[PDB]
């Protein structure tokens, strides 16, 4: 009638763990392009027959802002870039003198390959399959996989490109939606195409070639904001939603940015974020009939690096045509709060922290280890 | 079987099942098991990765089966000891725990005591060995 | 609060610190919770503040666990409580001009 | 050894040997074992196939060694039970079976009773466990 | 653990440690383990070679664990028997052997007697089995 201690082995219990993940990708390895070359000696071929097992009635606490899978992706991408898109001059502080590297800038083809992260033997990845998962709550539909979906390592600010879309609705995720010091990641359930180009007809100016433009469907952009606003309205029900331009700081934050080949496209996004929303409908995007929002873009040679503090110079632009066709799949917004915000909330483009870009894709995954040895009370006794 | 829980070393049951239900399911499956009633490089690469996972699980299994001898539980999936539950570790009854909780919830309920309990189990085994050798004289 | 007094026309360096030296996100806000400066990745950003054309930071020290806010050309209107947010901890320094 | 029978899990003897002869041969070989006294792609492919067969046999072996605990025979190659033979299952004597029949012939002789016998073995183990716990009070 | 000795089946300790020291170290490590507290063809080739070594060690381990049942020591890393030491095999005391010698030195000290001892162990087990079955009547 006494309760006795019983040791059980093979108990289906797991704990959070941090291990080194490996990767896989559909690299071709003969295209000379940077990601295919990197992937050739970094990642393995993908799993020809991946499997996923749904765990019935399992509730798991996920937290996208404490996810160590992010750190590994961050480090792999930095190495990918440093081994490829080499600047002519790399200038960094050393504390505080400067360390300077001078080296060649060959031009290379540069286009992302989706990379799958895979658990090593002894580890497994839990995936949250809820379509409404907000990044930090419990997930009630959890499955086990070895590998993640492939993620293209697109490096950008303000607007997240490519990667993936939400299943049903725009989902707004923030560690603390009210502290004004977190990037709000807005995942869209529909992509908005952005077409950027410099169509081989440029000249040079001196005393241009560094001039390009991007076309955004007007109808899709305005519809997209209306849906974002509806979700923001629910979060902030008595306030006006204002989309404004960026607040200042380094050009990589102030303007959008992306990289095609060696072209860094700093683009003025003011035309996308200049409006005041009343409930879910407004003006400030007049129905002129053009149906094309155009951004002015520049190609720069001296840029601030995203992988650390410092500046770097890249060789001047390609004389032919540059074409990029991307999917806007999400936004990085920050809030303008404060004691004097008398009935309004202002949202501005943010980003610059490449970890936020990677959290927007890795938020559904958690790495765990199995701990099969457990103890529970019983009614049996050992004979002694 | 061995695939329960959707993983090797998930042997005793599905995650999400109660502790009690998992035990009953295990017994039924054990009876059934004893009654007895397209080519690419990536196949090589993943074949090796799959074998490494399986070999490792076997090595860990065998190691733990011998390590548990330190508490007098070697060679077992389910053991039984002579250490009293001590009440304070958990105020729930046998039926409350086994009928309503799953294994993860249970471990969360008592993970502030498992290092203490492991120590007590070792001490009991030492005393049992000592007593037996004293009797054999 | 730490109290630092400057004078109209001067430059003052207010600081936040960390035990960890590198890759630290921090923000500076005023007493009305308006952002002035902050670190996004490796980049310096500015908030919607009256100090945007005067506030700056020595980026080279960020990897030393030192995240200064520098206000150039101080005015009497800048006297306030400045709030550091570094990692999890907060710090407050009062600036008088 | 383990290659007897020309297969893994053919451990107890050569196919075609009598049950008795196989047992004696096994004992002799066990004593000897303890006394202790060209590159092509297909090598990769078949190396993997061979490992898969070996890993699988080990996993099955270990699983069955634990499943048999349901009859009180865990961790054993040769067990011993307290269930009477019941005569009707086979009218042959111990020497007739062990000296003249091989294992396949024997299984053919009694395969109309093994599901019945398996049930009886489980029941005996349950009663044995119950009795021991009743005594320990 | 299992990597002690720098090899599989070096389980009981580092080569060069004394027999006594190795035993104590093993106990400590066992407690810790239970408390729980770049792509080229040659990767394929060596991945297979590594798996073959690991699979083989497991198969040998399991085989020996069952073969030792012939002396009444199946399923064990450390056994205990009822065969007297007989003195002449080694004139050293328990402390002299365990405190100062390593395992290789010990085997060298008595390798003229191990075939004799193995025979004695088998004989004792046979007599023990016989006695138990005679008692059970
Ligand atoms: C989101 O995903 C989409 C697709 O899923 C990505 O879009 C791709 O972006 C790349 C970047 O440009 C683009 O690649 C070009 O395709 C052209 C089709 O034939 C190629 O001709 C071109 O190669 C030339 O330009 C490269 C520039 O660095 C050179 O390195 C290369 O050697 C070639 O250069 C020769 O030709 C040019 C012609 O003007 C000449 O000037 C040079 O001197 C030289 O002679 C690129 O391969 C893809 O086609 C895009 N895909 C689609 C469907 O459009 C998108 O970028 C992702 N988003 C982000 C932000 O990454
Ligand atoms: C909004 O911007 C888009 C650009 O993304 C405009 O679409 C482009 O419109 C031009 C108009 O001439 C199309 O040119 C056509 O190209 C085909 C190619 O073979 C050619 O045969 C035709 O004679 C003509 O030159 C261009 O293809 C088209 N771009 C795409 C991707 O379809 C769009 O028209 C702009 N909207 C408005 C209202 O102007
Ligand atoms: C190919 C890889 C295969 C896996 C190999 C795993 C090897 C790991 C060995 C771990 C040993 C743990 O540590 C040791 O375990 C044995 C297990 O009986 C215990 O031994 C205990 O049981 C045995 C048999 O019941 C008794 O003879 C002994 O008197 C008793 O103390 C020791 O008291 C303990 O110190
Ligand atoms: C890496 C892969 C390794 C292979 C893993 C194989 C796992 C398969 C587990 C099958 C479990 C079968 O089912 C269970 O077995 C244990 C085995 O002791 C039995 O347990 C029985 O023996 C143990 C120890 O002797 C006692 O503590 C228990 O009181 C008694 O009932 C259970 O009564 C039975 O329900
Ligand atoms: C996938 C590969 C896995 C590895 C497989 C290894 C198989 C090797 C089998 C070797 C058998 C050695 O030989 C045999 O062992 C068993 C082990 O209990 C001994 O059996 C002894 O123990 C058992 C259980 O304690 C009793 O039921 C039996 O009465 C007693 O004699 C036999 O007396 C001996 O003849
Ligand atoms: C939990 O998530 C899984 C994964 O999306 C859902 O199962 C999928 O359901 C679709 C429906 O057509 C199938 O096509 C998929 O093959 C299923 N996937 C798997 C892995 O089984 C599942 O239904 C979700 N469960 C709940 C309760 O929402
Ligand atoms: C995600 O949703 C969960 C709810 O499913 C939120 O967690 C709740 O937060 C409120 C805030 O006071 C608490 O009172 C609740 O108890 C929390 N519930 C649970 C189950 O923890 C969570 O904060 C949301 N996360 C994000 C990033 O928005
Ligand atoms: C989210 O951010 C808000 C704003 O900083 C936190 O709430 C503040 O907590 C401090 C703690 O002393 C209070 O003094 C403030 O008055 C609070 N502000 C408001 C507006 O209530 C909030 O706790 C944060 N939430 C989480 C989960 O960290
Ligand atoms: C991006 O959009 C602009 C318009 O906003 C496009 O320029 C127009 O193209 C049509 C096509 O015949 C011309 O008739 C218009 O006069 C152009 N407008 C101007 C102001 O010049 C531009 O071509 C689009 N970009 C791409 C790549 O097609
Ligand atoms: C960017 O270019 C793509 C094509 O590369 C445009 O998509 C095409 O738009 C025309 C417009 O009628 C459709 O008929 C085509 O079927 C579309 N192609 C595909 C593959 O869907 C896209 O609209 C361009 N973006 C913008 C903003 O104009
Ligand atoms: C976008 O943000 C800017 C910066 O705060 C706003 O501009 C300020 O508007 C107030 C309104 O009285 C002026 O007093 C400030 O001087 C303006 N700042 C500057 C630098 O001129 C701007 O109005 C915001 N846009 C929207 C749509 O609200
Ligand atoms: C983005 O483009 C807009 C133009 O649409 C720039 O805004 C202009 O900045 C000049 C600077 O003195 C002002 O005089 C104009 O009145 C502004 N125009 C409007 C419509 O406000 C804007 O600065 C550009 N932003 C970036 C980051 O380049
Ligand atoms: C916000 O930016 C948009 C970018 O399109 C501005 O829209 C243009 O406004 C001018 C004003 O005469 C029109 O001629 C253009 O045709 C509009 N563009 C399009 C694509 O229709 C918009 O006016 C700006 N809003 C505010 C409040 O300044
Ligand atoms: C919509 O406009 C009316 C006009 O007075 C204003 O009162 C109301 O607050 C506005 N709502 C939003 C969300 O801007
Ligand atoms: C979005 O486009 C539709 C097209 O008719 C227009 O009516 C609506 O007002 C637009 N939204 C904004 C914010 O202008
Ligand atoms: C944008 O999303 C659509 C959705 O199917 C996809 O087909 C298209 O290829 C995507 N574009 C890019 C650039 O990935
Ligand atoms: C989940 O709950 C349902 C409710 O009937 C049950 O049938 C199912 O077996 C449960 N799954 C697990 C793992 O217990
Ligand atoms: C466990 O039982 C002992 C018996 O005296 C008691 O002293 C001890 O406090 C109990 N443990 C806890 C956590 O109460
Ligand atoms: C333990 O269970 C008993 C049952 O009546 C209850 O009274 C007691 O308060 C429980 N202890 C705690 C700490 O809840
Ligand atoms: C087959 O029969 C011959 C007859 O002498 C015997 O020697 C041999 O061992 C037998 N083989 C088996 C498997 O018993
Ligand atoms: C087995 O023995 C029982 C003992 O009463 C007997 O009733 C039963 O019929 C026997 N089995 C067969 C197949 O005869
Ligand atoms: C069983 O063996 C005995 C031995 O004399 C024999 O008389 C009897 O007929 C046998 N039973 C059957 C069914 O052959
Ligand atoms: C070798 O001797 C040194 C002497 O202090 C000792 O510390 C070390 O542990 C010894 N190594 C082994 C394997 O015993
Ligand atoms: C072992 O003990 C027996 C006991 O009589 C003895 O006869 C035998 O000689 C001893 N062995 C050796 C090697 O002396
Ligand atoms: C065995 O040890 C004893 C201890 O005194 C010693 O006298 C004897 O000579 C030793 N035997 C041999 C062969 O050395």
């Amino acid at each position: 009638a006494k309760k006795w201690v019983t040791v059980y082995y093979g108990v289906p219990v797991w704990k959070e763990a941090t291990t080194t993940l490996f990767c896989a990708s559909d690299a071709k390895a003969y295209d000379t392009e940077v990601h295919n070359v990197w992937a050739t000696h970094a990642c393995v071929p993908t799993d020809p027959n991946p499997q996923e097992i749904v765990l019935g009635n399992v509730t798991e606490n996920f937290n996208m802002w404490k996810n160590n899978m992010v750190e590994q992706m961050h480090e792999d991408i930095i190495s990918l870039w440093d081994q490829s898109l080499k600047p002519c001059v790399k200038l960094t502080p050393l504390c505080c003198n400067t360390s300077v590297i001078t080296q060649a800038c060959p031009k290379v083809s540069f286009e992302p390959i989706p990379i799958h992260y895979c658990a090593p033997a002894g580890f497994a990845i839990l995936k949250c399959n809820s379509k409404t998962f907000n990044g930090s709550g419990p997930c009630t539909n959890v499955s086990t996989v070895q590998c993640t979906h492939g993620i293209r390592p697109v490096v950008s600010t303000q607007l997240l490109l490519n990667g993936s879309l939400a299943e049903e609705e725009i989902v707004i995720r923030s560690e603390n939606i009210t502290d004004n010091a977190k990037t709000i990641i807005v995942q869209l359930n529909e992509a908005v195409e952005i077409n950027c180009t410099r169509p081989n007809n440029n000249t040079r100016k001196s005393i241009n070639i560094r001039q390009a433009h991007c076309n955004i469907s007007k109808a899709r952009w305005n519809e997209t904001l209306g849906q974002i606003v509806a979700k923001l309205e629910e979060q902030f029900p008595n306030k006006t939603i204002i989309f404004n331009h960026s607040s200042g700081g380094d050009p990589e934050i102030v303007t959008h940015s992306f990289n095609c080949g060696g072209e860094f496209f700093y683009c003025n996004t003011t035309p996308l974020f200049n409006s005041t929303w009343n409930n879910t409908r407004t003006d400030d995007y007049p129905t002129g009939g053009e149906q094309n929002i155009t951004l002015q873009c520049r190609i720069k040679q001296i840029i601030n690096m995203w992988q650390g503090v410092g500046k770097a110079m890249y060789a001047p632009p390609i004389r032919g045509q540059i074409r990029c066709s991307s999917n806007i799949t999400g936004l990085l917004l920050t809030r303008d709060g404060g004691r004097d915000q008398n009935g309004t909330e202002t949202f501005r483009p943010g980003g610059g922290n490449m970890r936020d870009n990677w959290r927007s894709e890795l938020y559904k995954y958690k790495v765990v280890k199995i701990e099969p040895l457990g103890i529970a009370p019983t009614a049996c006794k050992r004979r002694v | 079987a061995v695939g329960l829980g959707a993983f090797i070393l998930g042997f005793l049951g599905a995650a999400g099942s109660t502790m009690g239900a998992a035990s009953m399911a295990l017994t039924v499956q054990a009876r059934l098991l004893l009654s007895g009633i397209q080519h690419m490089l990536q196949l090589t690469v993943w074949g090796i990765k799959q074998l490494q996972a399986r070999v490792l699980a076997v090595e860990r299994y065998l190691r733990d089966q011998q390590l548990l001898g330190i508490w007098g539980c070697s060679g077992k999936i389910i053991c039984c000891t002579n250490v009293p539950w001590n009440d304070s570790w958990s105020n729930k009854t046998i039926n409350e725990i086994w009928d309503n909780m799953t294994w993860m919830q249970w471990e969360k309920e008592i993970d502030n005591y498992t290092q203490h309990i492991y120590t007590l189990l070792e001490v009991s085994q030492i005393q049992q060995e000592k007593n037996e050798q004293e009797l054999l004289e | 609060k730490k109290v630092v007094l400057g004078k109209k026309g001067d430059t003052v360096e207010l600081t936040c610190t960390a035990s960890q030296k590198k890759s630290i996100q921090f923000h500076w806000k005023n007493s009305n919770q308006i952002k002035i400066l902050g670190n996004q990745g490796s980049f310096l950003t500015k908030g919607p503040s009256k100090l945007n054309d005067r506030a700056d930071s020595r980026r080279s020290l960020w990897d030393q666990g030192n995240f200064p806010l520098i206000i150039k050309n101080l005015k009497i209107e800048d006297s306030d409580t400045y709030i550091c947010e570094v990692e999890d901890q907060k710090e407050e320094v009062q600036l008088l001009v």
